């Protein structure tokens, strides 16, 4: 439970206009690519 | 079962303190009275 | 809105009528809530 | 097939962009969606509805 | 009034029933007092 | 000695290996299936082959039949694989053939009818690595030896840049410079070769090298309005030059949200997703944000 | 150091802090880019850079020092005359398309946040998110 | 031989391989190097010793009439086949 | 928040042993 | 193009951004029946995420001991 | 450019261009056993039960209830094991959440006539409802046999609510309740205990529906209403 | 550092 709750509490850290306005979270060098990988789908849905 | 930075185009920019050292292409021919 | 192709022993007309009935009842309930 | 089936383009399901988990914003957007879909279906079918506001 | 007016502070709370009856010896008295309070409320409101 | 043995073994194994040409697509709920194993779902849906009731119905016979059907379908996934062909090739009772065919067809393992030119492609969590599918060595190809002798050869390799390349079965070999593009001087009809002079103001009219050397453009343009660009130069994947980045920015400026036209303005050799990504991950503002804070 | 290193009290803001969870009760964190002063300063710097870039000459060729091997005969065209001009144009246009990149970035961020509870496993699998998604669908 | 019922080639099954002994996975050389390297591999643990149906004979047959060495050889052969069925 | 990592490691070591 | 100059306000992205991790889940209702009505249903917990006692403990920790 | 540019490929239907109708997709996904497909299909089934329950009515689609029962009975085992810390693993949590989702789907469908008629003719569902009601009665009367561990209370809470709703519906189809009826005793215990309001009103409706066709002289369930409950 | 010291001392006192 502690592991899961700690994982949950770290789900919104890169959403603070500092990670948003700088090119860090958009870089491909990130091992976890859970942000850019959506682009394709988001483009096919036309929302983007 | 690294941080890639935006290029620092130093050759394009101008000297801030002593602008008499820029390349002749970047200088302004207006301090030595050569405009006209 | 989302539309999902399906299959049923009904026809398009009966399905549309059932949708009309259900949506009418739901809108009446939501109006009666306020 | 012992039971003849048909191709039925199903009904539109309500889908909100941001799901807020409470009933206020949901009920507002849902009343709007219900009225819009009722108008669309009344335009499609040769029928009329009662209580549309 | 025809509705109970939802409020912002807790209006009641359960009393836990999983405590050992041997160690806690004053739960029976508290429940008796709660019952008597309910009876007084009924009588007054009637 | 053993070097030549392994070399001949690799040669023979590659000669008699089924080369894949068409992609196979199965629905997601059919992800428990393995060609070399039998699953609980198969034993529940086909209890007659495993309850030891008959001698004509053995798990070996079922597995051989279903593997025949699976291979036959996978080798030509565009056709339909009627039941009669299977029945002519397999030697079971027709009821069992029909049951197996229907079971394989229900789970989309065979005869799964889609039109795959109407759906996007995604990326799963498992991605970006070397994947080695290790299959047993074929007999009848082992060497004749009249000490140990382990073998861990590698027969054929394939590299892909995106998942869409994996789905379309397009390897970097042929994909790199598959086709070309033709530019034409705005003044003379002749086509420009190896280089073009892009007009920075018109943004649509390019010039020959000669018609630029001799000043054969309009009398309201100066030579400083044109820029030298290359034509046949394609960059290796994930490598954006300055010319390509400039063309991308010009395309975004002209066609604001029409990303197909943008990706075509860059040169066509880059997909739209790469253009969107390259425009997103761009440290345009980082220096000033960093120096103020 | 020797005794208990926690010493919980009845404040719940020192108690929460002493056990690690300090910012975990505030809605959003504190950042620097949220003040109009820093925004005005960044805008000033960007405008100054754009001014400097636009005050450059158009005829801005570059001598590359590798043109030696290309035996130019005063009629040929050097294959590297436009390398500083291309960089200047790239930087200028990228600086002029800042708001477009911002808009696309915020669209991406919003459309990926709205689906957190549906696409991220450890958020989708907590009992509270499941309970909430069930509570919404109560007929 | 090209068969016409299915319009498909038929080659002796010996030339083909039988099963798939799991998978193998690794990483690229550099981070962010989002590429996929799909490749097939054949594995032939102890290509010198042939395989027989010895992994099928139940213990209640050869036991109690055998020499110790023959029993060890039987066990070695069976374990060898069972392990060759792995990756 | 660094103390809790040591605490979790201690609890895991407790779960490792038998007579603990 | 229609794209504005990068120095024109606004210039911030996440000014009205809300992550789902703060979306105000449903909880107990805490009805109030008069003053001498003690035999009355105090709560209304139909589509709640957390039960009544835990909501009360949260309120006690964060609000009840604010003084 | 592409082999699809043959005349033969100019006559394809629109029904298969996607691959599988979503109803079939959800059914097969539930049939598979892969947890991700299970969760996806259960979310979709829940949305359909809430916004279009006439498309998945338990009558037009037979063999739909067996799958839900397969997801619901392990919930009975878990709830029996819920008096101590027993959700340590993630597979346990996943099974519990699947059970809760299937239960909510069943309740939403039971809000209709045909679906509740199909539900009543099922011994498993009625036995499960009775089991949950007896657990609730054990919590209410404060028995020392089975004491809910508060760390799990949340789960139990939701559970109880759904069950009661189900009971309410089926309360119309067990109308004449006999003397030693367990439903009636469980409901009167919960009624004397609870402080919820939704729960009180649901229990009152359920009790008033279990007394439809009952005689006064004949021994019926109305003899299980002591003066305490009537006074309440 | 000292955190590991305190934690291990507490665990040893608990196990003894
Ligand atoms: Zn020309």
């Amino acid at each position: 439970s502690s592991k899961q709750n700690e994982l949950v509490l770290q789900g919104d850290q890169y959403f603070n206009e500092d990670a948003a306005r700088t090119s860090d979270i958009y870089s491909n060098n990130n091992n976890d690519r859970s942000l850019m990988g959506n682009i394709s789908l988001l483009y096919s849905q036309g929302r983007l | 079962n690294v941080k890639k930075e935006f290029p620092v185009n130093l050759t394009i920019k101008k000297n801030v303190y002593d602008s008499a050292q820029d390349f002749n292409a970047l200088q302004d021919e207006s301090r030595n009275s050569r405009q006209i | 809105a989302v539309f999902d192709l399906m299959t049923s022993p009904f026809t398009q007309e009966e399905v549309l009528i059932k949708e009309i009935d259900f949506l009418k009842n739901k809108l009446l309930d939501l109006q009666s809530l306020q | 097939s012992s039971t003849p089936l048909n191709w039925v383009q199903g009904p539109a399901i309500f889908h909100m962009l941001t799901s807020p988990y409470t009933q206020d914003e949901i009920i507002n957007h849902e009343m709007n969606f219900l009225k819009g879909r009722l108008l669309e279906l009344q335009e499609i079918t040769g029928k009329k509805i009662t209580g549309v506001n | 009034q025809t509705n109970p007016v939802p409020v912002t502070y807790p209006t009641d709370a359960y009393i836990p029933t999983y405590l050992p009856d041997d160690k806690v010896s004053n739960l029976a008295d508290l429940k008796k007092l709660i019952e008597m309070d309910s009876r007084l409320d009924l009588y007054l409101t009637r | 000695n053993y070097e030549q043995e392994a070399q001949k073994l690799e040669e023979k194994a590659l000669r008699f290996l089924a080369k894949q040409t068409h992609p196979v697509i199965i629905p997601s709920f059919a992800s428990w299936f393995d060609i070399s194993k039998i699953h609980e779902i198969e034993k529940r849906s086909n209890p007659d082959f495993f309850n030891d009731s008959s001698r004509f119905k053995t798990p070996k016979a079922y597995k051989d039949t279903r593997n025949f059907i699976i291979n036959t379908y996978r080798l030509s996934p565009y056709e339909y694989l009627t039941i009669t062909a299977v029945r002519r090739n397999v030697a079971m009772d027709v009821a069992s053939i029909v049951k197996i065919h229907a079971f394989l067809e229900k789970w989309g393992l065979i005869n799964y009818q889609i039109d795959p030119r109407t759906k996007p492609s995604l990326i799963g969590p498992s991605f970006t690595g070397h994947f080695q599918v290790v299959l047993d060595t074929p007999q009848g190809l082992k060497p004749f030896l009249p000490k140990e002798f382990p073998v861990n050869l590698t027969i054929k390799k394939n590299v892909y840049d995106s998942a869409q390349d994996f789905n379309a079965l397009q390897d970097e070999s042929r994909n790199s410079r598959q086709i070309h593009k033709v530019y034409i001087c705005h003044t003379c009809g002749n086509e420009s070769i190896n280089v073009r002079y892009h007009n920075l103001r018109a943004r649509d009219t390019n010039l020959c090298s000669r018609c630029f050397q001799e000043g054969h453009f309009g009398a309201n343009f100066q030579s400083s309005d044109f820029i030298r660009l290359e034509n046949n130069g394609n960059s290796v994947k994930k490598n954006w030059s300055d010319q390509e980045m400039l063309l991308l920015l010009e395309g975004i400026e002209m066609y604001e949200d029409q990303w197909e036209k943008i990706a075509d303005h860059v040169g066509g050799h880059k997909r739209v997703e790469d253009c969107i990504e390259k425009f997103l991950s761009l440290p345009i503002e980082d220096n000033y944000i960093r120096e103020v804070v | 150091s020797e005794k208990k290193p926690i010493k919980i009290s009845a404040d719940f803001n020192a108690k929460a802090k002493s056990l690690g969870l300090e910012s975990k009760f505030s809605n959003a964190t504190k950042t620097a880019l949220g003040d109009p002063d820093t925004e005005i300063r960044i805008s000033a710097r960007i405008s100054n850079r754009i001014n400097e870039l636009e005050r450059l000459p158009a005829n801005l060729g570059t001598y590359s020092l590798d043109d030696c091997l290309e035996f130019i005969t005063k009629d040929d065209l050097s294959s590297r005359m436009d390398t500083f001009k291309i960089k200047a144009l790239v930087e200028l246009k990228s600086l002029k398309l800042l708001t477009k990149q911002k808009s696309i970035r915020q669209k991406l961020i919003n459309n990926v946040a709205s689906q957190a509870h549906h696409n991220i496993p450890y958020l989708r699998d907590s009992p509270f998110t499941a309970a909430a998604q069930r509570s919404v669908q109560i007929r | 031989l090209r068969d016409a019922y299915t319009n498909i080639l038929h080659i002796p099954e010996s030339t083909q391989s039988t099963t798939v002994l799991g998978w193998r996975r690794s990483k690229n050389d550099s981070p962010s190097d989002t590429s996929i390297v799909y490749e097939t591999v054949i594995h032939d643990n102890d290509l010198n010793k042939p395989k027989t149906g010895l992994s099928e004979i139940p213990k209640e047959i050869y036991e109690d009439v055998v020499d110790e060495d023959v029993l060890r050889a039987i066990t070695e052969q069976q374990n060898f086949e069972k392990c060759n069925e792995y990756i | 928040s660094k103390l809790m990592e040591c605490v979790n490691d201690a609890v895991q070591t407790l779960l490792q042993g038998d007579d603990k | 193009s229609n794209i504005p100059d990068p120095t024109l306000p606004p210039t911030e992205m996440m000014t009205r951004f809300l992550h789902p991790n703060w979306y105000a889940l449903p909880t107990t209702v805490w009805l109030k029946y008069g003053n001498y009505n003690s035999w009355a249903p105090s709560f209304n917990e139909n589509g709640t995420v957390v039960d009544s006692t835990t909501r009360g403990l949260i309120w006690l920790e964060r609000i009840g001991y604010m003084d | 450019y592409s082999l699809a540019n043959f005349n033969v490929f100019q006559s394809l239907p629109k029904e298969t261009a996607r691959g599988v109708d979503d109803l079939t997709r959800m059914e097969m996904a539930l049939l598979s056993g892969i947890p991700e497909e299970i969760k996806w299909s259960l979310k979709k089934y829940l949305t359909y039960s809430n916004k279009a329950p006439y498309m998945i009515s338990l009558r037009t689609l037979p063999d739909l209830l067996p799958l839900f029962k397969t997801f619901i009975l392990p919930l009975e085992r878990i709830v029996e094991g819920l008096n101590k810390s027993s959700i340590c693993d993630s597979k346990a949590m996943d099974s519990l959440q699947m059970g809760l989702n299937a239960l909510l789907i069943l309740r939403n469908l039971a809000q209709d006539t045909d679906s509740v008629q199909i539900l009543v003719k099922d011994r498993e569902i009625k036995s499960f409802i009775l089991f949950i009601l007896k657990k609730f009665q054990c919590v209410a009367t404060g028995d020392n046999k089975w004491q809910l561990y508060e760390g799990n209370a949340t789960f139990f809470n939701e559970l109880t609510h759904y069950t009661l709703d189900l009971m309410e519906a089926i309360s119309s189809y067990i109308a004449p309740a006999m003397k030693d009826d367990h439903y009636f005793q469980t409901l009167v215990s919960i009624l004397n205990y609870t402080k919820d309001r939704y729960m009180v009103i649901s229990i009152l409706r359920s009790l008033s529906r279990l007394l439809v066709r009952s005689k006064a002289n004949e021994e019926s369930a109305a003899d299980n209403l002591d003066h305490k409950t009537l006074s309440l």
